């Protein structure tokens, strides 16, 4: 924490708030589009100050925490999808972006 | 090239080539001998402005060749270095024809979705052409190191 | 659609090499010739209407019947399709002048005028006839030098009619 | 311009300026220092350049300013002068453009629609800018004369 | 669009005036410049990149609204979109200082630009500031002089928006 | 255009927070209706003509001039035109009705149709009337618990118009 | 009519109407005389005409008056011979015109809409458009019988 | 568009009344004339080159100002702009003399016309006068009756530029 | 201007007709709402210019651009002004609520202000917005049964704007 | 109407920002060209009815139809409102020289300026030739550098008016 | 700004500037370099003066952030501040410009229903305005002070 500073420490709390957001967001409406088309683009700017191995480490934890909760199969995989999209658009941007 | 672009332009409005357009492959025509001298001096060096471009790049991006990285591997390295070897080629291309179509045409036009199929970061190819700029540049002399490196960032800027 | 240039271009990309000493002696060759090639061009854009008038003229006086009723040019549309065609034939040839190939004659001029003229009844021979008419008087215009030089695109154009 | 021409070119497929645009504009502004000279003989000898193409003219058709012609009278003849005075003006505009833009935009569009409205003979437009460039030719030097000649000879093509 | 040698040529068309010696004043002037002006264009060329983003980071440092939710930044999305327009005042200023006429800013960028943006519900003020943002980055990369005449384009720009 | 699910997420991520109480509360009334709009939405969809048919009966009934020369609906061109204007509200409304929001009728409807009819010439209170007409043929169609639900987006319409 | 038909046409076109499209109006002015006779014939005629069609229909279609019938009724029976009049009344417009257009825009254009939404079968508008063709074409020497029997014709195709 | 014929009919066809003498009156009266505008319109399509080049030169000889430098028809595209502006008033003074009626000079000239004038800075007072130039030289190659009428649509459009 | 009695007056005199028992049913039911409509022109009436503070604080909270440097509505001028416009929205939303119909919206307010504001560089979505914001202000002011009242006449203004 | 210090204070205050150097610098160089505008702004206020004496003398020895009978300028009254045009140019000029801007120019002057000579039926090709007589006849007693900053003034009207 | 000011006087009297108005221009442009100074100082030191002002405001009317008051709360506080760091800005836009023209267009104009709007009392920020003038009377020094304090005086006057 100390080395990564207040203001890129802000920045990282508020950017998991809102992938878990857009997480609710995209439940209520029925599609995953807008996690998708918001991530298809985030990479490149993440990279310079900030971690994107840490960034699919965080996901990855919010993706197991959720799908704690839920306790249905289909439940737990939706979510996990929801959650995939990110991972997958993170992963996808190993280029620049499209 | 320039008598091509000059060609294509003058039939686009179905006419003659204009003045301004024969000046034009005049003076290109007129300095084609610098443009040689310029292709040979890079030619004759490749192999060098190859090796230390990787060094540059492979020393400013560790984790490229870290594991994990795209170009970690003997034979993803030669890959590397041979992807390197290509556009060395490609802007000897460009300077012979005194403007930047061959690039275009063999390794610009649809070289972001390639190397999203190859996984390749396109940070890493424009330190990788910058590097190659700075080594070439600094062969060549001051005259001919801005045009020499007005190619490689057009190439630069092409990959990012 | 390719000039000398591109031509070893691609030729030397194709194999994938870096480019030889044959490869810059072919290339000072056709820098050293650009200047003539420019102001044959030049005079060309020139005189382009006049050998137009000359070579209608001439081509209109050796055949007469294309004229008179019954004559493939024998109609105001078809001696103004005539006429275009030597004029698009024309600034093609000075085209490929300056960019020292014969590609753009097949990507532009012969890329499906054969068999156009084919299925339209075109006599080739009339059409031959009419290029050589043209190639004989641009030559005395642009100079012995620019003359040879020209003459290879136009008997080019010749061939691939014919 | 060829300025504008390079800059219209590179914004039409949004993007900065290729290396071939940057030379051929470095090609134009080394050569302004000649540009303004021959401009600037052609302003100096305006009246002599008019005075000899209208002698010129007049003289190879006399039926121009025979009766019955188009230039028939002392008011006529001003005109036929004063449209020789503007397509010089036109020609250096174009010199110091380094393209036959400005000529085209002020004396080509519409031309022959104009002089067909004032029964105003093509061929003898033709004939009259061949003088012109004849005697304009006469002055400059050699090198100098066929960049001139390329635009009076535009001009005579685009009359044509 | 017009570059500085179309202006002059255009003020005197309209006067119905041949060169005078401030015409060739102004042509000479123009052209002192222009080797200053391709350097500075390819330098800015070789570095927008650069420029674009550390103007961006200026920009959302001191205005953290824009990004905060509920700020015109807000989304990946939205940042795109702004990150391509600060691209596109960078190029057309550099298009103005390589005419050395702000006749391109006028016609390309800055007319209808006050009205796109009110009805998409950007905020003026802060384009503006990227901008200026824009300038500050740029002077440093281009030198002196080269920051002078780029810094004429962007308060155009600056002015022109606000 | 939006819909109820989209006005609502939208009014939650401007502010940057979660679903609250209310959010929950307006997002279980939609869903709630949402079997009986779509059941009203596929019953219009399989009889629009019918709607169309007594609705305009009804309206021609009460307003004659309209179809008589001197009238607006006077020709078969615009007399079509004026039941293909009443299928436009129509299928509008239903959109509407299936979005729980009125965004789709401001900008695919609204937007355009007073400078529309005013440049036609058509009675605008006429088409209010027509439009009240379309809703008791509606209402009476799909049943009161959805004739409610579609009279909400009518009456839009209507005071859209007056 | 006729002349607005030949006036699009070479507007359209950005033309003068050509020396045929002369000889058209020529022709159709000339015909102006038998025209306005044959309008006049079929307008002081038009209460008897109705009521001959109204007849003739119905007995050859004794549906529609049925029970259970479109027209059963007295109002709309009186709507039936109102749509008639209607047609009438266009039948004699198209004859002054020279040509189907006043029938094509003030009645044809959306009829079948227009009768579909009131439950008007198409096959009884044919019907009833023959029945005042015999009628109207009863009155009228063969010439004009010909004449307007085609504008009759039109109608039912339309209708069909 | 709309001729006498034509506008009879629909003033007729609006009151839904059958046609009376007083139509009858009017119809009869067109078709009387319609030889008369025939052998006029023949006149002036054969003529129409001429008459342009009359009123231009009256124009231009009256105001010299506007050929001039800084004249609003002060460049080939300029004056060729005018000419064809010229052109198109006399073809369509021609199309309503030969229908009659002065509709296609509303819908197809007029509107809209006086605005875009505005817009470009074309002198309407001027072109009036050009329009008035053009019907002193019509109405001498087509006679005294033919010059009333043709009159009767160039004045329609003089006073419908103002 | 025209009130709903002074509409179904009107339509009847146009009709020529004496009062049928449509024409009761609909001034009856004016006759139902006017005691409402009353009621809340009182409202309004009391709390004008608190239902303006709160609709004005709540649209450049949402939108804080406007009143920021750069923005329309900074400066005491422009911010006055823009409260003078919402104080002429309200009072005329009023005026039409009070009489029943929207004619009053046209006259007075909608003809012209389109033009005027783009005339002016007044941003049109931010007036929409803030005619939203007086309209769900003065809702939970004048009552529900009065907010679905005033809410047609508030979205007349702003689809009007729109 | 804004000076190039108000020009200054308003791109300052729209940012929001407090003067900084730049800010600085451009004022200095105002104040450095200030002394310059305020001695060329005297002499033409102390030789305003010379420089209109010879520039009309000059302008209708030139063009001496305007004076003639049948030219704009024939009776007392339009002579009168010719030279008064004249004093407008040379004032309006100094104005703007005197403010550093040209926005009064935009501003009382030429806004308009075009539609209100063309129903006059002003000649604008002879206005903009006067405006020049002006200018070479305020440069010679101004001196060369105030006539080259009162060049870009009356440059600046004659291609608004062109 | 001054300039402005005497245009605008002789354009209403459409009338060359007389030497009045062209040497009180010399003089202000003689002293543009001093008004830049005192700028400066007074641009320096803005959130000094703004501090103390607002404290020595909310000394003399601690009704202000007194609950129920307008500036009760910390937002409504820095919003308060806020307006008096606007009307410095104002102030110091006047001493460049040599007019209360600056702040009476920015800040005058409206102010009245402005503050009603917010509700705002007037007299309030009349005090609030006086401390800014002692404030910054205090920093400048001798003359200086004289003529900022003018400025103030009027925003003052036209506040009440
Ligand atoms: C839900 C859809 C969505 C997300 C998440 C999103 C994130 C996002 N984070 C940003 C900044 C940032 N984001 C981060 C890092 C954070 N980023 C996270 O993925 C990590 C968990 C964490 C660090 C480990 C940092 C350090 C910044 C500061 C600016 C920079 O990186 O250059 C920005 C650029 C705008 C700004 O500078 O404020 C975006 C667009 N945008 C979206 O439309
Ligand atoms: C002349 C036009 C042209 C180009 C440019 C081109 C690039 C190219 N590079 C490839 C492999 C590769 N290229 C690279 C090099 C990249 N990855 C590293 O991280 C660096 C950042 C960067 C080099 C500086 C690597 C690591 C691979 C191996 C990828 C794989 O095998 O999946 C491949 C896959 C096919 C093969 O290797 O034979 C292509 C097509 N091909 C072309 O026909
Ligand atoms: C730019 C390359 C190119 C050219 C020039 C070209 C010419 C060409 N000539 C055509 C007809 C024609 N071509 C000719 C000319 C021929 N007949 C005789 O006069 C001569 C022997 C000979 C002249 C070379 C004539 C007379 C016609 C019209 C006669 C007909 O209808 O068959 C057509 C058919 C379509 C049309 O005329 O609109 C083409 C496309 N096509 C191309 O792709
Ligand atoms: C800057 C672009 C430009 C051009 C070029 C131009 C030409 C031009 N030439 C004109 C007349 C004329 N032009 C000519 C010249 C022709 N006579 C002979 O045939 C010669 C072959 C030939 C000259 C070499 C003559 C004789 C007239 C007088 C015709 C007349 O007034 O009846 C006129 C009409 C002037 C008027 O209103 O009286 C124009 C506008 N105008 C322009 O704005
Ligand atoms: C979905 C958005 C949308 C709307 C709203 C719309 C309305 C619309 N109605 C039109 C014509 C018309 N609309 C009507 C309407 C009838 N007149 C009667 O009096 C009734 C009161 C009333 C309906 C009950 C009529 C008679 C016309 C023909 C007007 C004419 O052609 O002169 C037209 C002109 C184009 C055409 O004729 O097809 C439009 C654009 N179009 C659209 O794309
Ligand atoms: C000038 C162009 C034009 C036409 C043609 C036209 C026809 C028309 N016929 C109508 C009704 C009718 N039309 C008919 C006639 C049908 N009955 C039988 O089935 C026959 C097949 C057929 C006649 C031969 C009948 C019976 C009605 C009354 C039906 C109803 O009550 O809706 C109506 C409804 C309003 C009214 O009754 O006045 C119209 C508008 N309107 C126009 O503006
Ligand atoms: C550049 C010229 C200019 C000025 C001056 C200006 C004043 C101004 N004062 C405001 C609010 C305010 N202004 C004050 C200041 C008051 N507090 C105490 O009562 C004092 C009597 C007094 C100050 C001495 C306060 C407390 C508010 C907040 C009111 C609220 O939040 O409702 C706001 C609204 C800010 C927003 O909505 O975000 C503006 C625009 N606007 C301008 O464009």
């Amino acid at each position: 924490i100390a080395v990564y500073g207040p203001e890129r420490m802000q920045k990282s709390l508020r950017d998991l708030d809102w992938f878990l957001r857009y997480v609710n967001y995209s439940l209520v409406a029925g599609d995953s589009n807008m996690i998708l088309l918001n991530c298809l683009g985030l990479r490149e700017i993440l990279e310079k100050a900030c971690s994107i191995d840490a960034t699919i480490v965080a996901v990855q934890e919010m993706r197991r925490a959720a799908t704690g909760y839920l306790k249905s199969n289909d439940d737990k995989e939706l979510v996990g999808s929801y959650f995939d999209v990110i991972i997958r658009s993170l992963n996808a941007d190993k280029s620049d972006t499209p | 090239s320039v008598v091509t672009k000059a060609i294509v332009s003058a039939d686009a409005e179905a006419r003659y080539l204009s003045p301004g357009e024969l000046d034009r492959i005049r003076g290109f025509v007129s300095s084609g001998e610098r443009r040689l001298r310029v292709a040979q001096t890079l030619t004759e060096s490749r192999e060098r402005i190859i090796k230390q471009a990787g060094d540059q790049l492979f020393q400013k991006r560790p984790d490229l060749v870290s594991p994990g990285g795209n170009a970690y591997g003997a034979e993803r390295t030669a890959s590397c270095l041979r992807d390197l070897d290509y556009y060395l080629r490609l802007v000897t291309f460009g300077i012979v024809a005194g403007d930047v179509t061959p690039i275009e045409e063999i390794g610009v036009i649809g070289v972001k979705e390639m190397y999203r199929n190859l996984e390749v970061p396109l940070p890493g190819m424009v330190e990788a052409v910058k590097a190659m700029k700075s080594v070439a540049t600094g062969l060549l002399s001051g005259d001919d190191s801005a045009e020499v490196g007005y190619y490689f960032d057009y190439l630069a800027g092409a990959l990012a | 659609m390719q000039d000398a240039i591109t031509s070893v271009i691609n030729t030397y990309d194709v194999q994938g090499k870096y480019f030889d000493t044959s490869a810059f002696d072919k290339l000072k060759a056709y820098y050293a010739t650009g200047e003539l090639r420019v102001r044959a061009a030049g005079t060309i854009s020139a005189n382009a209407a006049t050998i137009i008038k000359e070579a209608s003229a001439k081509l209109f006086s050796n055949q007469p019947d294309l004229v008179r009723p019954g004559g493939n040019a024998y109609t105001t549309r078809r001696y103004a399709a005539c006429v275009r065609d030597m004029d698009y034939f024309l600034r093609y040839a000075t085209y490929a002048m300056l960019a020292g190939d014969t590609s753009i004659l097949d990507e532009r001029v012969l890329n499906g005028l054969k068999e156009t003229y084919n299925s339209l009844g075109v006599p080739i021979s009339s059409t031959v006839q009419g290029i050589q008419a043209m190639k004989e008087v641009t030559g005395s215009l642009v100079g012995s030098g620019a003359a040879k030089e020209m003459g290879v695109y136009f008997d080019y154009l010749s061939s691939g009619l014919s």
